[PDB]
RNA sequence: GGCAGCCAAGGCAGAGCAUCGUUGUGUAGAAAGGGCAUGGACAACAGCUGAUCGUGUUGGGAUUGAUCCCGGCUUGAGGCGUUGCCCA
RNA sequence: ACCAAGGAGUCUAAGGAGCUUGCCAGUCGGAUGGCUUCCAAAACCUUGAGGCGUGGUGAAGGCAACUAUCCUUCCAGAUGGGGCUAGUCUCUGCAUGGAACGACCGGACCCGAAGUCCAGUGGACAGGGUUUCGAGUGCUUGCAAGGUCCUUGGGACCCGAAAGGUGG
RNA sequence: AGAGUGAUCGAAGGAUGCAAAGAACUCCGCGAAGAGGGUUAAAAGUCCCUGAAGCCGCAACAGGAUCGGUGGUGUGCAGUGCUGUAU
RNA sequence: ACCUGUUGUGGUGGAUGUCUUGGCCCAGGUUCUGAGGAAGGACACAGCAGCCUUGCGAUACGUUCGGUGAUACGCAGAUCU
């Protein structure tokens, strides 16, 4: 299948992964990493504030 | 990037600002600059005015 | 005996670090900030039923 | 994320700039004062309106003064005094300036404008 | 070397054609602008008896010669003063062309420049 | 800040964006006297490179 | 150098296709969608010798099958006892070279579980560990020391 | 036009492709070298630093042990062209001079602990210009990954790897590519 | 500040590869020469404008 | 490929310089052989531009060639280009 | 028919073989955690499980690479040493290829299970032989990133069926 | 907008100018236009930034039976530039 | 005269260049409709209005009130400092 001796593919992608017109997708992309890292540490200094006067 | 060749990258980044017949070749003014690298007193850190930097 | 360094606007001389005597490594830099640049870069894409 | 309100953005900037209702050209429209106004008043700018003199400073018209007769806030214009231009046939009409260009001269001074100098006018 | 071409070496250059693209003179939409033939019929690409010639490294001319106008000097691109004072030492090799977007008021200074300076300007009398 | 070439940086976070910005190197740096006493210190640089010459 | 000078080119092979109407992929024979099969059809049929000589134990079934094959117990990291004498503090294998006393290496320590017998060793060492070959144990205790199971 | 034989292209390398300027740097004094003093070690060192670098590959301080183990290496300088790292089942070194272009520092410390002494091929150049007393020694590029894969399984007498590209089998029993040719049970085995 | 002792390969390997400059990383423009030459004397420490000036020993 | 008889040149070590020798067809295909060219990011040119950008048109010159530069005219900016590198 | 503008090997998961770079029996660790008007969703940091590698072999029960001065052997062979001589001898022996092993690890046979031993329910190994197998070891050739040419799944270089299905 | 009884399908279409200063008045004509004369930096003239190729009109010049062609080649003859140019 | 050509010019044509109150993409927040009548659909409503309007409903391009503070505008017409 590839004229050579490259594994055998396996490659488990037969199932409409792929946003296309006609599909969804089975895609998430995950580029709220970076924001959420920030907001994440907002929210948790936040719960700090919040009950204060106690281990975080 | 593995973080060692990020550091390396820093590194020698570094050693050419140290060089000076590379900052003039990056195109910068060297005529009354008196030595490179450029080093200046702490003082600096407690500037409050662009006129004063 | 390491170069000196001298502080501008006050005299007063310092040593040189031992980072101004590594190696100038222009092609580690610039793999590493042609790789470091694409860091803040943000998707673009059509729409998914452009066209259709 | 930058925080609301203060976005640099060229397009919504240029909307704003271009649907702005005509209490905003109000002030999009403000005009700079005189240094006797300025020292007399401690202010810098006020929005331009009717019945005040400027000086043109800019344009074709530079150097020219007059009383402001008609804030045209639709066209950002502004139309003075005796700047003055015959159409076609002998009917003359009014060119708009833009008040960026003019400087202000006088001022009417109502009840509301004495306000505004004055709370403009104490330091901070 | 501040040295010009001589027209002995200036007559000794080899003759490059007129190359074209092949039956660009058929059609507006094939454009002069030359391109490898691939086709598998095409009489010009099997260079047959009478067609024209076919661009090659053969027909390339000599480093001492290739660049150099009839002038006998090459050419440089100045749009600056600068330049001009680059050109300084070789004002026998090169002429000082100036850019075609540089202004009258500093093609004065160039023009002037350049003719104190003894370097030759391809485009002097460009605007007044 | 508001002067228009001038870039800020940390020696406790130096940005190669800023030390060879458009890859290229030998840009003019103006360390003050204690980021300049800090530097081998952060980095981590304990000796000089013996490079060929 | 000259070979430096030349950091170009993104898709290199694809855009100096450019201007060759079969872009790489022949006259003849074209570059057509799936010629032979999408993915491993035809392992046994039309690629059986691309199967046979490139994959041999390819199309079988061998072997006890385990249902939940859990493999934390199973987890068994070795090391040898040619990796042994790295893990004490010189000053301890100086120290006790000749005399009586043997350091003690705990295997768990640095993540192993059995200790493999590939490997000398110079001065009888005390190891703990999960597990030993019988050649491990054959060596350390020729060498002086004992093998210890821990849990 | 003349039935020609075959026009001679020079096989060996003679251009870095490393793109490290310290690696230049080490090829222009070789070059010169291998020029103007002309010893088979220059000429040695300069088609080692042309090599790539699957071709210079890392070799251990068992090496350069096992290099210097004879009594007649007493004042030898244990040459690498390589980076060198430490054998941590190497316990007692002896003192060993010894050239490389890289030390890790396990390397270092180990060939330092035992009073050696690590060298930059600058540093060789300048003690023997002629690498007299120079123990050229290389690394094993076989037992490589790629190298235990390269021909076919399914060939008799190539043991080659089969090329698994992510999948481990956790039952060894029950492995991928294990069965039809790889058992005579399974009507054939590849033969040895 | 003797940072560095920095070979002519290295050096001219930086700058060639890493400044983006016409004049100096063009081998064969017709400004190459000069600031070769120039570049060179800037290294050695004095550049002339024959007077030298002096240019930050380094 | 500076440790050179001297100047001139070269002076980027896969570069360059000097001498000599060999060999030049090519479909499919290839080149870790070399370049032209387009959009934009990061940098450099204290780059050009109302003393007229860019487009276009017409002549000229350069190039083996991809293509590049210039003069004239249109046109008038709600601007453009050269080099390195990166994303297409 | 003519001209203009558009127009076709792309991105992605996994992988292969080169090349580059860094580190090294380690390497990487941007899941996450610490910081600091916009820039900054960046940069920096080693809290990091873990991935790959360090051991393979057996269906499995499981077992697991000899060598106490150093060193597996042989043939070819890169360097280098010491004598010597324009005859020319010895020592070193890398890489690579081939062969071998009186070697060893795991599996499979045959004759046996003699012999030693004990965390002692009689259990643990042990000996000698083979036309034996392993994707085995014999001084661990690793990890990560980038790049090139490719493979397979994906619309998959671009366009192209007659068809099949679901709902109206 | 449009198409289809319908379920549905579904376009083309941006830019005067700094400012309307959007072309006064005159001649001719039924009138539109046109010729003048104006606005304006400019008609940029509500078709309005620029205005390519293809195609067409006109004037000038050069030729005109023949695949005896387009194109190539080496000259020539007319027209037309460019470069250099000794005493 | 016709044809072919080359220029100049004038038309037809809308390519190019430059821009853009538009799109697309990513991140963050909210999700807040309705029998007290929603979403949608009609018919109405402007001195000169056909269309459009996330305009509006016989109080019909708008009513009360607040913030602002002299316009709005394509014409006119009385209110307004």
């Amino acid at each position: 299948v590839k004229k050579g001796n490259a594994p055998v593919p396996n490659a488990h992608f037969h199932k409409h992964w792929n946003p296309t017109g006609s599909q969804k997708g089975h895609v998430r992309c995950f580029f709220k990493q970076g924001p959420q890292k920030k907001i994440r540490r907002a929210r948790r200094q936040k719960k700090a504030a919040a009950v204060f006067p106690r281990p975080v | 990037v593995p973080r060692k060749v990020r550091r390396l990258a820093v590194r020698a980044a570094l050693a050419a600002s140290a060089i000076p017949a590379l900052v003039m070749a990056r195109g910068h003014n060297l005529e009354d600059v008196p030595e490179i690298p450029l080093v200046v007193p702490n003082s600096v850190e407690a500037l409050e005015k662009t006129k004063d930097a | 005996a390491r170069p000196l360094v001298t502080v501008q606007k006050e005299g007063k001389t310092v040593p040189l670090p031992k980072v101004f005597s590594s190696a100038l490594r222009y092609d580690v830099v610039r793999f590493v900030h042609t790789n470091i640049a694409k860091n803040t870069r943000i998707p673009y894409a059509v729409s998914r039923r452009a066209g259709h | 994320v930058n925080k609301v309100g203060k976005s640099g953005d060229r397009r919504k900037a240029r909307k704003s700039y271009f649907t702005a209702p005509s209490h905003v050209r109000r002030v999009i429209m403000s005009a700079r004062l005189s240094k006797d106004l300025r020292q007399k008043y401690k202010v810098k700018s006020l929005p331009i309106r009717k019945e005040d003199e400027v000086k043109v400073k800019r344009g074709s018209h530079k150097g020219r003064d007059g009383k402001v007769i008609a804030c045209y806030r639709l066209k950002y214009a502004v139309h003075i005094d005796k700047i003055t231009r015959e159409k076609a046939n002998g009917q003359t009409v009014q060119i708009g300036i833009h008040p960026s260009n003019v400087e202000i001269t006088k001022l009417k001074l109502d009840k509301d404008r004495k306000k505004l100098l004055e709370t403009k006018g104490r330091r901070k | 070397v501040n040295r010009t071409v001589t027209r002995k070496e200036l007559k000794k250059k080899k003759h490059v054609p007129h190359f074209k693209r092949y039956q660009s003179w058929r059609h507006v939409r094939v454009s002069e602008s030359w391109r490898k033939p691939h086709g598998i019929d095409s009489a010009f690409r099997r260079r047959f008896k009478g067609y024209p010639a076919m661009v090659g490294i053969g027909y390339k001319q000599p480093k001492n010669v290739r660049h150099v106008h009839p002038d006998g000097k090459r050419q440089f691109l100045v749009h600056n003063l600068k330049d001009l004072e680059v050109l300084l030492m070789y004002n026998k090799k090169y002429a000082a062309v100036i850019g075609h977007s540089v202004g009258a008021r500093k093609r004065k200074s160039i023009v002037t420049r350049a003719k104190e300076l003894q370097i030759k300007v391809t485009n002097a009398n460009a605007r007044l | 800040r508001n002067l228009p070439g001038v870039d800020i940086n940390f020696v406790s976070a130096l940005n190669l964006l800023r030390l060879a910005p458009g890859g290229h190197i030998g840009r003019l740096i103006v360390f003050t006297e204690d980021a300049f006493n800090q530097l081998d210190k952060v980095l981590k640089v304990d000796t000089i490179e013996g490079l060929p010459d | 150098t000259y070979r430096e000078r030349k950091n170009k080119g993104q898709h290199q092979k694809t855009r100096k296709l450019r201007g060759h109407v079969s872009h790489g992929h022949g006259r003849v024979g074209k570059h057509r969608k799936h010629a032979s099969g999408r993915g491993n059809a035809g392992g046994q049929h039309h690629h059986r010798i691309w199967m046979d000589k490139y994959h041999p134990g390819y199309f079988g079934k061998v072997g006890i099958r385990r249902f939940h094959y859990r493999l934390n117990p199973r987890f068994c990291p070795t090391t040898s006892i040619s990796r042994l004498l790295r893990l004490v503090p010189k000053e301890q294998l100086e120290a006790c070279k000749g005399k009586e006393e043997l350091p003690v290496v705990n295997l768990l320590q640095h993540g192993y579980f059995k200790l493999l017998g590939t490997g000398r060793l110079s001065q009888g060492v005390i190891v703990k560990a999960r597990s030993f070959s019988q050649g491990a144990e054959r060596k350390i205790k020729k060498a002086g020391g004992a093998c210890i199971l821990v849990a | 036009g003349i039935d020609k034989p075959k026009q001679y292209k020079n096989k060996d390398k003679r251009h870095p492709t490393a793109t490290n300027p310290y690696i230049r740097v080490l090829v222009k004094i070789y070059r010169f070298l291998a020029r103007r003093v002309a010893t088979p070690f220059n000429k040695a060192v300069l088609k080692r630093l042309m090599k790539s670098r699957m071709w210079r590959p890392r070799i251990s301080t068992s090496r350069i042990k096992l290099a210097m183990r004879k009594p007649d290496k007493k004042d030898h300088i244990c040459v690498c062209v390589s980076h060198v790292i430490h054998d941590d089942r190497v316990l007692g070194l002896k003192p060993l001079k010894v050239c490389a272009l890289k030390f890790s520092k396990g390397a270092r410390a180990a060939i330092e602990s035992a009073g050696g002494q690590c060298l930059t091929f600058d540093q060789l150049a300048m003690i023997t210009p002629k690498g007299s007393k120079c123990v050229l020694i290389r690394g094993k590029v076989t037992r490589r990954k790629q190298y235990k894969s390269f021909g076919a399984p399914g060939v008799p007498g190539s043991h080659a790897v089969p090329k698994l590209g992510n999948r481990k089998s956790a039952l060894r029993g029950r492995r991928h590519e294990n069965a039809r040719g790889r058992r005579k049970s399974r009507a054939f085995k590849v033969k040895a | 500040c003797k940072a560095q002792t920095v070979d002519k390969h290295v050096l001219w390997s930086c700058i060639n590869f890493g400044t983006s400059n016409v004049a100096l990383i063009d081998p064969y423009h017709p400004a190459h020469r000069g600031a070769r030459k120039y570049i060179n004397q800037f290294h050695s420490g004095k550049v002339p404008k024959k007077a030298k000036e002096a240019k930050a020993e380094e």
